[PDB]
RNA sequence: UCCUCCUAAAGAGUAACGGAGGAGCACGAAGGUUGGCUAAUCCUGGUCGGACAUCAGGAGGUUAGUGCAAUGGCAUAAGCC
RNA sequence: ACGACCAGGGCUACACACGUGCUACAAUGGCGCAUACAAAGAGAAGCGACCUCGCGAGAGCAAGCGGACCUCAUAAAGUGCGUCGUAGUCCGGAUUGGAGUCUGCAACUCGACUCCAUGAAGUCGGAAUCGCUAGUAAUCGUGGAUCAGAAUGCCACGGUG
RNA sequence: UUCUUCUAA
RNA sequence: GCGGGGUUGAGCAGCCUGGUAGCUCGUCGGGCUGAAAACCCGAAGAUCGUCGGUUCAAAUCCGGCCCCCGCAACCA
C-alpha cells in the first residue's frame, strides 16, 4: 500500500471527471483507463468502466469499495479452465 | 427445589398476568428434562458407550438407561436392539437441581457463546437444545476424559402454545438473544 | 432410586472469578472454582461489539486530511 | 487451566501455554503477562487464581476464539462479495498475495489432481 | 487417428482438407540435423445416417412351399 | 409326498401337463403361568447426525407385529417385556 | 505499414510435468541474555554516523567522507549461562486476515520489507541419481555487480573444518 | 550368465 | 425346448447360500537411454448385462428379462 503521509492516489483526468459526473447528475457510464486510482466517497453509485487490457467493463461503485483501487473490478486474464 | 421454590411464588403469578389464565392450573409447568447421548459409533464395543454412560451419570445423578435400536438400519450398520445410546429422565427434584446448574454454569461456559434459539420449541412448547462438548459441565475434568462427548437437553413442559413455553423459560432468564 | 446403581451426589461450593458464591448439589466431590458463569459473561455487554461491521468511508477519512 | 473458551494445558511454561488461544502468539502473550505481572516461565500449574482471574480479562481486552474467526470470516466474505481480485483468488482457491501459480501453489491448491 | 466431429457446419469447413499434407522440416528423429520431407494424409468424410434396420414387407416377396 | 389361496358354481367335496406360492424345519425358550405393555409411517425441534440410528412432542389408528409361504385370525391381544 | 507515437494489459495465467535452488523435517537443536574473532568490497543526485521519535520496516536533524581518516559495518557459526525434553513440539514456516513503512507520476493485476494474528506438508524422501581428493566437502556469515525500488540467483570474500 | 533396434534431403 | 455366463480400458477370478471389489494385461507419470524397446518405480480405475421384488441390507436371494455359449428338436 501507499504511505499514509502522501494520502490516497487518484488521477487528475479522472478527478476532473469525478467532479464533472457529480455536478452533471446522470447515470451515464464513464469509461476510464485509470485502473490505478483509489475510489473516493463521491464516486459511489457511479457505473464506470475500467479498462482491462482489451475492453471497458462497467463497474457499479458501492460503499465498501473506497480503499480499493479501480483495477480490482476489471479482470485482465480471461481465464476459463483447462478441462 | 431452589428454582421450584422460585417457580411456585414468582413464576406462577407471572403467567397468570401475561396470558390471563382462568385458573391456577392452566399455567405451563415443566415436567422432565431428558439428557441423550446417542452414540452410534459404539458399534465396535460396549466400552465407548460404557465410558460415555458413566459420563452422563456424572452430569446429573441418575444411572442412564441404555437405549437400543427401535428398528434396524443397515445404512448405519445396526441391527434391531444394539446398545446405541443412553437417556436420563429427570423428574421431580433432580430436574430442578440440574435445571439450575445448567442455566447458570454449563450453558455460559460454552465456547463461542451467542445465546440459545427461540425457534426450537418443537411446535408445541417443549424447548430443545443441544451442546457440543461434555466438558462444558464442571463435572467433567478435561485431563480425565478422553473423547469429546456431546449431549442434547430436551425440556418437556405442559405448554399448549409456542409462546407460552418461551415465556416460561423467559421467567428463568434463559439465554436467547 | 435404587441404593446401589446411582452414583455419589455431594453438595459442593461453586466459586467463580467475579465473586459468585453458589452452592450446587453435584457429583464432583472436590471444591469447584469456575471461570465464567451467568453473572459476568460478555453476552449482554459485548455481542454488539464483537460483530465489528466496520466503516469503509469512515476508515477513509482517518488516513489523511485535505 | 481454562481461559476464554479453551483449556490451556498445565505443564507448559507461561507464555508458551498461553499461545494455544486463537489470537495470541509469542509477542502478544508477552504483552498479556506484561499487565498481569506474571513471570513468563512459571507453569500454569502452581499459579494463583486472582492472577488467572485478572489474566482472563487481559485476553478479553482483544479479539479471540469465536470473535476473531467471526471477523476474519466476515472480512473474507467482505472480499467474496465485492467481486474484487482478491475475492476471485479466494473463491477459485488460488493464492491471494500474488505468488507463482505456474508452479508451487500447493498450500492453496492442496494435493495434486492428475490429468485424466 | 479417426475422430468424429460433432458440431454445426462441420463438413462445410473441412471438406477442403482432404488429400496430402507435406512438411519440410528438421525431424525430431534425425541426429544429423538434415532436413526431411514427409507427408501425411487427411480424409474428411461426411457423417451419413445409419443404413436402416431392414424392414421386410410381404408384398415384395414370393413364398414357395 | 405334504402345506396355502384361486379354479370351486355363497354347506362339504371337486379335475386337467390350469393359474400361483411354499415345506423336508425351528425353539430348553420362540413353552407354561402371573403381572404389566401397545404398533407402522409421516411431521416439528434437537451434539458429531446425514433420507434413515438414538430423545422429546403431536398427527396417526394395526397401514405394524406373528420364527417361515399364503390364507384365516389376533387389543380380553395369539403382538411386546 | 511487418515503420513510428500514447494509454491500459501481457511477458507474473495454471488440472499438469521436468531441471536448478532455498528453508525445513530438529536436541551435534530451538529460544532468551551476555560475550569473542574476520576478510574483501562499496560510497556524492551517495554511503550516512551521532542524537531523538517509532515495537519495527523507518523517519527527522545532519555531521564525517570522493575514502588505509569517515560511513554502510552489527560479522555469524562459536562461547558462557538459562529454559524447552523427543511432541506436528518453544521444531517447521507455508498460507491467510488486519495493520504499516520505503521507493517511485504511480505498488489492483504485479514490488520488497515490518508489525500483530494465523501455523500446510514435513518425523531424512522409491526406481534412481549428483558433487567432492585438503583449507576441499560440509556449514555459517559479508559484500559487490544489475538497480529509483526489487534475489533463495550470479560473481566475489573470509570463519569453523 | 543375460542384453534388441536407429527408417526418409 | 433345457443348461452356463454376462464383474474397472480389456480379459478372469471373488460369486456362498447376504454385510468385504481382487488379479493380470493395459492406462498415467516418473527412472534408465543419445533415443526407442524391454526392464524398474509410483499411481489410479467398477451402478457386477438389465428390471422388478424379498429381507435391516442384493454383484449375491428370487422373478421376469437382453446377448450368447452350448445342448436337443426325434419314431415313422
Ligand atoms: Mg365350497
Ligand atoms: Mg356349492
Ligand atoms: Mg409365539
Ligand atoms: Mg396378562
Ligand atoms: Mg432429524
Ligand atoms: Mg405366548
Ligand atoms: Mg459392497
Ligand atoms: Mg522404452
Ligand atoms: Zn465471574
Amino acid at each position: 500500500p501507499r504511505s499514509l503521509k502522501k494520502g490516497p492516489f487518484i488521477d487528475l483526468h479522472l478527478l476532473k471527471k469525478v467532479e464533472k459526473a457529480v455536478e452533471s447528475g446522470d447515470k451515464k457510464p464513464l469509461r476510464t483507463w485509470s485502473r490505478r486510482s483509489t475510489i473516493f466517497p463521491n464516486m459511489i453509485g457511479l457505473t464506470i468502466a475500467v479498462h482491462n487490457g482489451r475492453q471497458h467493463v462497467p463497474v457499479f461503485v458501492t460503499d465498501e469499495m473506497v480503499g480499493h483501487k479501480l483495477g480490482e473490478f476489471a479482470p485482465t486474464r480471461t481465464y476459463r479452465g483447462h478441462a | 427445589a431452589k428454582l421450584h421454590d422460585y417457580y411456585k411464588d414468582e413464576v406462577v403469578k407471572k403467567l397468570m398476568t401475561e396470558f390471563n389464565y382462568n385458573s391456577v392450573m392452566q399455567v405451563p409447568r415443566v415436567e422432565k428434562i431428558t439428557l441423550n447421548m446417542g452414540v452410534g459409533e459404539a458399534i465396535a464395543d460396549k466400552k465407548l458407550l460404557d465410558n460415555a454412560a458413566a459420563d452422563l451419570a456424572a452430569i446429573s445423578g441418575q444411572k442412564p438407561l441404555i437405549t437400543k435400536a427401535r428398528k434396524s438400519v443397515a445404512g448405519f450398520k445396526i441391527r434391531q436392539g444394539y446398545p446405541i445410546g443412553c437417556k436420563v429422565t429427570l423428574r421431580g427434584e433432580r430436574m430442578w437441581e440440574f435445571f439450575e446448574r445448567l442455566i447458570t454454569i454449563a450453558v455460559p461456559r460454552i465456547r463461542d457463546f451467542r445465546g440459545l434459539s427461540a425457534k426450537s420449541f418443537d411446535g408445541r412448547g417443549n424447548y430443545s437444545m443441544g451442546v457440543r462438548e461434555q466438558i462444558i459441565f464442571p463435572e467433567i475434568d478435561y485431563d480425565k476424559v478422553d473423547r469429546v462427548r456431546g449431549l442434547d437437553i430436551t425440556i418437556t413442559t405442559t405448554a399448549k402454545s409456542d409462546e407460552e413455553g418461551r415465556a416460561l423459560l423467559a421467567a428463568f432468564d434463559f439465554p436467547f438473544r | 432410586m435404587k441404593k446401589d446403581i446411582h452414583p455419589k451426589y455431594e453438595e459442593i461450593t461453586a466459586s467463580c472469578s467475579c465473586g459468585n458464591v453458589m452452592k450446587i448439589r453435584s457429583t464432583v466431590g472436590h471444591d469447584l472454582n469456575l471461570d465464567v458463569c451467568s453473572k459476568c459473561h460478555p453476552f449482554f455487554t459485548g455481542k454488539q461489539r464483537d460483530v465489528a461491521t466496520g466503516g469503509r468511508v469512515d476508515r477513509f477519512n482517518k488516513r489523511f486530511n485535505i | 487451566a481454562r481461559i476464554a473458551g479453551i483449556n490451556i494445558p498445565d505443564h507448559k511454561h507461561a507464555v508458551i501455554a498461553l499461545t494455544s488461544i486463537y489470537g495470541v502468539g509469542k509477542t502478544r502473550s508477552k504483552a498479556i503477562l506484561a499487565a498481569a505481572g506474571i513471570a513468563e516461565d512459571v507453569k500454569i500449574s502452581e499459579l494463583s487464581e486472582g492472577q488467572i482471574d485478572t489474566l482472563r480479562d487481559e485476553v478479553a481486552k482483544f479479539v479471540v476464539e469465536g470473535d476473531l474467526r467471526r471477523e476474519i470470516s466476515m472480512s473474507i466474505k467482505r472480499l467474496m462479495d465485492l467481486g474484487c481480485y482478491r475475492g476471485l483468488r479466494h473463491r477459485r482457491g488460488l493464492p491471494v498475495r500474488g505468488q507463482r501459480t505456474k508452479t508451487n501453489a500447493r498450500t492453496r491448491k492442496g494435493p495434486r489432481k492428475p490429468i485424466k | 487417428i479417426i475422430a468424429k466431429i460433432s458440431g454445426d457446419g462441420v463438413y462445410g469447413r473441412l471438406k477442403f482438407e482432404s488429400g496430402g499434407h507435406r512438411v519440410q522440416r528438421v525431424p525430431a528423429t534425425e541426429s544429423q540435423g538434415r532436413i526431411h520431407t514427409s507427408a501425411c494424409t487427411v480424409a474428411v468424410m461426411p457423417e451419413l445416417p445409419d443404413a436402416e434396420l431392414p424392414d421386410i414387407n410381404p408384398a415384395d416377396l414370393r413364398i414357395d412351399t
